[PDB]
RNA sequence: AUAACUUGACCAACGGAACAAGUUACCCUAGGG
RNA sequence: GCCUGGUGAUAGCUGGUUGUCCAAGAUAGAAUCUUAGUUCAACUUUAAAUUUGCCCACAGAACCAAAUCCCCUU
RNA sequence: GAAAUUGGGCGCAAUAGAUAUAGUACCGCAAGGGAAAGAUGAAAAAUACCAAGCAUAAUAUAGCAAGGACUAACCCCUAUACCUUCUGAUGAAUUAACUAGAAAUAACUUUGCAAGGAGAGCCAAAGCUAAGACCCCCGAAACCAGACGA
């Protein structure tokens, strides 16, 4: 694999670094602003 | 109560000048109705199957080990 | 847009014209050219052998923040945006005029 | 509370920097300086086109003014400019009359003369030969 | 009711004196027509919304090429109050691929393949 | 409660030099919850506010309301501590530089809320004989202004 | 219907539901026609025919009763001689 | 459960089921997972396919 | 003005606490101990919240069901009226259906 | 109701609540003009 | 009567619903103790699959006006 | 709506959190209702700058109070307050703080494994498992039970 080749130069894997897969968490919704709250839906 | 002037018929009647120019360029066709059948039959073909190719090609984009692990560079410091 | 321009003058143009600052630059379209006593003035514009107008690029600046609101009442329709646009400012060094009648 | 605001003074102050110069309690009273700071800034952009529009008759008013001082009325002088093929615009008509009226008396001369040249060619009608400065030049 | 207008075909027969007043020949006539909008399709049913888009003027004062058939006739006529149109007439030829990028329409309605910006 | 104004007798300037004008004395005085109103103190405050303090001792020894006792107060004592405490030589040389009255820390009574009012009266006194008051403006002044704006005026949306 | 139950918290199943209709695994709801069985002697024989047939259900009906039921009856159910058990799975749609 | 480059094995179904279709099948590649993605059922094909290259 | 003058005192936080240091030990104790305990066995909390969760009618009932017995009295009656109300909103009310 | 086949409303307010009238200047509440 | 509780009673009714920015988006109806409301439809929105949609020419649509339907070409 | 059967704090921190400094003060004949508020320092045997409101500092032809501007504050020109309810009257003196979208059936997106998935039960004719992502605030007249009241 060239993939653990490119962990070799990247900085180390932490609880700073992580991230989820893109795709996975939809943002949520919640009704403030002009937009997502007057009526609210 | 509303009452016409000089500019509103002279403007009207500068519309109407054109509209009788557009009448006559309209009054002599190039070709037949007969002739003209099918005359561009392929080019329309191609076209709407251009419409249906780019409808019937779409999917998800493709995900690639550099982005995800490019985002290990957010602790990238000095030494 | 016309500008009316002396020597050792300045003009503050609305775009990035993507020249380093110090560069001279030749206006052409220069449309007429007046001294105390005559003018000479061209149809549209004057030749490029009988006048010759140029410029340095002085700096290249944005403007200042430039607000857009809209609003409509009983709609709850309320956007605004800042823009700034960018600009540079000429300095209009020479106009050398040429005996070319 | 579990978490309320800390960062609400600069909300505010977000707003009264631009209501500091208005009167009465506009200038300190967050829900009255809201209103007029929204109904500030629509003013402010619906007002650009009233800056060109406004600077466009105060064009015409001098340069009205600067051709009516040599006989000449303005719709003859930006009429028989355009047709002598120049194409200066009323910015630089209106700077001119100010600042070099002897440019503009020229001009005005060029303008008064084609105006005639149009009376005379379109008084001695049929083929003939054209006036001098209403010849043009023709772009290919 | 408000409907839509047929207009009898007596409207589009051209007499000598339309042949004396534009610049028109019976025999051989022109091939391509240029189309502006020149009034909007709004408070225009909306018939005539589709018709300028089809056509391909939604924006104004934009000359758009049309082939003088009887289908984009038929079009054109349904629309004739909103548009102008023109022959495309042609003083040297059509543009060949030497000629393709140097060419200006003019607003004569001839569409010339040599178009430098010097004097004559 | 804030108490900034007793704290301005306590600035101490660095010494001065030969070749530079005496600096006139600054005193400044005040009396805090008096019992009267902020608004009643304003036309006594308001009355001293360029005055010799012996003009204003005096105009204040006539007057029938509650406060020009209290300010009178004010005033004599701080003449006193204009001489004892901060190298004032003559007592009589002395001017109202500020004289103002804000409120204090007022008190409710429920009869129907009703506020015991409160207030405070703070002076500014200075060394040196009272400021000649501004003369009206002449015609001459008022020539001078508007010719020096025509002369002001440029062409406005040209070059 | 209910949601939350107050004993269990889950859904409950209307039972109208079940007493009248028929889900096949596909999706499809069966169900009987109104009145197959009222005034019969004055229907016409093509009518009666209509109205004893096992019909299938909309769309917007056919997602109304999954509403109203539950995942016990959205189930494969391999019973042994069932006349049904040809019409569950769904055969040769081209969508 | 594609292991290696399935850049090659993009571009070797591609090669492999554009005569099933006239055009190259629409496909995505999901490099960190490791799978392939095509468009329309071609199950039996691949699984045929892939007995013959000797997975 | 409801903001504070002086910024508050510094927060001094041990990351390498004896809690933080051992936080997550013990989560595979399942699928590296054999099976012999599940992590849900790990977690320490009320009795009728230790490997389960659910919305809040359903955590008032299994409390109720629970521990219920043992509740003193007006914590019992405000917890039957809570199941009530929410009842009655989850089931009567709300956009979708 | 009928073993079954079937049958059952001027449910006419006719998409039909299994069976419920007058009145209040004493009315009351929530709203609308 | 008044108080406490049931009780966060119920309200198809009134009032209110809090950051930013962009996008797409308005007028057939049927039932209903129903016409201050709901349900279905119509219209609207996103995502997906596919292949036609719109404009339309001849021909064509009944006996006792303006137009429309239908419709290849374009 | 069964049963057989199965087996310390990602809390609050003085309008918050308890009503609680207290069931006190106060209100009620009584049952009963029910508050508010404190902040020095090691030692008291050491006495700043920021809400609204004002004051320093009243006012000058003209008009939703601004905007374009301008040498110049005003004068010139442009400009039918905001919310809500209607196809197009309501509420708000002002400041501060408090104050209103709660549910993962099915679908979708992202992983895992895959004719199987799941840490028993359950689903499965590409499925199953896991996660993400959807469902408000205030307001009657009333009815009932038990007290307290002539
Ligand atoms: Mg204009
Ligand atoms: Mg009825
Ligand atoms: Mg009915
Ligand atoms: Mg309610
Ligand atoms: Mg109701
Ligand atoms: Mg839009
Ligand atoms: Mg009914
Ligand atoms: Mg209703
Ligand atoms: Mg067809
Ligand atoms: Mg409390
Ligand atoms: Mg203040
Ligand atoms: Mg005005
Ligand atoms: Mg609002
Ligand atoms: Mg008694």
């Amino acid at each position: 694999a060239r993939a653990l080749d490119l962990l070799r130069g990247l900085p180390r894997v932490s609880l700073a670094n992580l991230k989820p897969n893109p795709g996975s968490k939809k943002p949520e919704r919640r009704p403030r602003g002009r937009r997502r709250g007057r009526k609210c839906g | 109560p509303r009452f016409v002037s000089l500019r509103a018929k002279q403007n009207m009647i500068r519309r109407l000048e054109i509209e009788a120019e557009n009448h006559y360029w309209l009054s002599m066709p190039y070709m037949t109705r007969e002739q003209e059948r099918g005359h561009a039959a392929v080019r329309r073909r191609e076209a709407f199957e251009a419409i249906k190719a780019a409808a019937t090609s779409k999917f998800p984009p493709h995900r690639f080990i550099a982005d995800q692990l490019d985002h290990l560079n957010v602790t990238k410091k000095w030494s | 847009r016309q500008w009316k321009v002396t020597s050792e003058d300045l003009i503050l143009i609305g775009n990035e014209l993507d020249l380093a600052c110090g560069e001279r630059i030749r206006l052409e379209k220069v449309l007429l050219v007046g001294a105390d006593n005559f003018t000479l003035l061209g149809k549209p514009l004057l030749g490029k052998d009988l006048v010759r107008v140029e410029a340095t690029v002085i700096e290249k600046t944005e403007s200042w923040p430039r607000i857009i609101m809209r609003f409509r009442k009983r709609k709850n329709f309320k956007k605004k945006r800042i823009v700034t646009t960018p600009q540079t400012v000429l300095r209009i060094n020479s106009i050398e005029i040429a005996p070319c009648l | 509370l579990r978490n309320r605001v800390t960062d609400r003074y600069f909300r505010i102050q977000e707003v009264l920097k631009h209501a500091r110069h208005f009167r009465g309690r506009k200038n300190r009273c967050y829900r009255l300086a809201v209103r007029t700071v929204i109904r500030a800034f629509v003013k402010c952009t619906k007002a650009r086109y009233l800056k060109k529009k406004n600077m466009r008759t105060l064009w015409i008013n001098r340069i009205t003014a600067a051709s009516q001082e040599h006989g000449l009325k303005y719709p003859a002088l930006i009429g028989n400019l355009v047709k002598c093929q120049v194409e200066l615009n009323r910015k630089v008509l209106a700077d001119l009359a100010i600042y070099e009226p002897k440019t503009f008396k020229s001009l005005a001369a060029l303008a008064s003369r084609r105006r005639h040249e149009g009376f005379a060619a379109a008084l001695g009608d049929g083929k003939e030969p054209e006036g001098i400065f209403s010849r043009v030049v023709q772009y290919h | 009711k408000f409907t839509r207008s047929r207009i009898p075909e007596k409207v589009f027969q051209a007499s000598p004196e339309d042949h004396e007043k534009y610049g028109g020949d019976p025999q051989n006539p022109h091939k391509l027509h240029i189309v502006t909008r020149i009034k909007s399709t709004r408070r225009r049913p909306y018939w005539e919304k589709d018709i300028i888009k089809m056509l391909g003027l939604e924006k104004a004062h934009t000359p758009q090429v049309h082939k003088n058939i009887p289908s984009v006739n038929a079009k054109l006529k349904v629309v004739k109050h909103l548009i102008r149109i023109k022959p495309l007439k042609l003083p040297q030829g059509l543009p060949a691929e030497e000629n393709m990028s140097n060419t200006c329409l003019k607003s004569t309605g001839e569409l010339v393949v040599q178009w430098h910006l010097k004097p004559v | 409660i804030s108490r900034k104004w007793e704290k301005k007798n306590k600035i101490v300037y660095p010494p001065q030099l030969p070749g530079e004008p005496r600096r006139p004395a600054e005193i400044y005085h005040c009396r805090r919850q008096i019992k009267y109103s902020k608004d009643k103190m304003w036309y006594l405050a308001k009355l001293i506010r360029g005055m010799s303090i012996d003009q204003a001792l005096a105009q204040l020894e006539f007057n029938d309301k509650k406060g020009a006792k209290i300010i009178k107060e004010v005033l004599l004592e701080a003449q006193d501590m204009a001489v004892r405490d901060h190298n004032v030589e003559f007592r009589s040389n002395l001017y109202i530089a500020e004289s103002t009255s804000g409120r204090g820390q007022c008190l409710k009574r429920i009869r129907g809320i009703m506020e015991k009012v409160y207030c405070h009266y703070f002076v500014k006194l200075v060394e040196g004989p009272p400021p000649p008051p501004e003369p009206p403006k002449t015609a001459v002044a008022h020539a001078k202004e508007y010719i020096q704006q025509l002369r002001s005026r440029t062409i406005v949306h040209t070059l | 219907l209910t949601y939350f139950s107050a004993r269990k918290g889950k859904r409950k199943t209307v039972k109208a539901v079940i007493d009248r209709f028929l889900r096949l695994h596909c999706g499809l709801w069966v169900r009987r026609k109104a009145g197959y069985k009222k005034k019969l002697w004055k229907k016409t024989p093509a009518r009666k025919k209509r109205l004893r047939e096992f019909v299938f259900c909309n769309k917007t009906q056919s997602k109304l009763l999954d509403k109203m039921t539950t995942s016990f009856w959205k189930r494969r159910n391999w019973y042994v001689d069932d006349p049904y058990q040809k019409y569950h799975d769904r055969t040769n749609l081209k969508v | 459960k594609v292991e290696g480059d399935i850049w090659a094995l993009q571009k070797d179904v591609e090669d492999f089921l554009s005569p099933l279709l006239g055009k190259t099948p629409v496909t995505q590649v999901n490099e960190v997972t490791g799978t392939l993605r095509i468009k329309g059922y071609f199950d039996q094909e691949l699984k045929a396919w892939l007995l013959e290259k000797g997975f | 003005i409801g903001i504070r003058l002086t910024l508050p005192p510094p927060k001094v936080v041990d990351r390498w606490n004896e809690k933080r240091a051992m936080f997550g030990v013990y989560d595979n104790i399942g699928i590296l101990g054999n099976f012999e305990k599940h992590p849900k066995e790990l977690i320490r909390g009320p009795i009728w919240l230790r490997g389960w969760k659910g919305n809040e009618l359903q955590r008032c009932i299994r409390k109720r069901k629970m521990v219920g017995s043992r509740m003193f009295a007006d914590d019992l009656h405000n917890l039957n009226k809570r199941i009530r109300y929410l009842y009655k909103h989850f089931n009567r009310h709300g956009k979708f259906r």
